[PDB]
């Protein structure tokens, strides 16, 4: 996702 | 013997807090978690430290997801520490965030192969 964050369940940046 | 997070040294507080403000408003059902290996751990550092975690996940679910990112063998034990204590398993990550978030609005969790953080 935004700002280098990783959505932990899906791995989406 | 006490938590140490390289992330806080790398990013000065005012920058962290501004980002925490923004990320809490953008992703309000998620908690922003900074995950680092405890010093002295024989595990290996994550490629990325910054995780957005749905507030309804249990601590135990979070344990497993981090384990899969380390590519950690199932036989290698893994313990987590927040503000020098192992968190409760029954808590949700939202509940853990409520109790333990810092003043930059992030939650800081360390992991180790040892049940004692400084070992
Ligand atoms: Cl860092
Ligand atoms: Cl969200």
């Amino acid at each position: 996702l935004e700002d280098g964050w990783v959505d932990i369940e899906t791995g989406k940046e | 013997g006490s938590m140490k997070f390289v992330y806080k040294e790398e990013h000065p507080f005012e920058k962290r807090r501004s980002e925490g403000e923004k990320i809490r408003k953008k992703y309000p059902d998620r908690v922003p978690v900074i995950v680092e290996k405890a010093p002295k751990a024989r595990i290996g550092d994550l490629d990325k430290k910054k995780y957005l975690v749905p507030s309804d996940l249990t601590v135990g679910q979070f344990y497993f997801l981090i384990r899969k990112r380390i590519h950690l063998r199932a036989e290698d034990a893994l313990f987590f520490f927040v503000n020098n204590v192992i968190p409760p398993t029954s808590a949700t990550m939202g509940q853990l965030y409520q109790e333990h978030h810092e003043e930059d609005f992030f939650l800081y969790i360390a992991y180790s192969d040892e049940s004692v953080y400084g070992l």
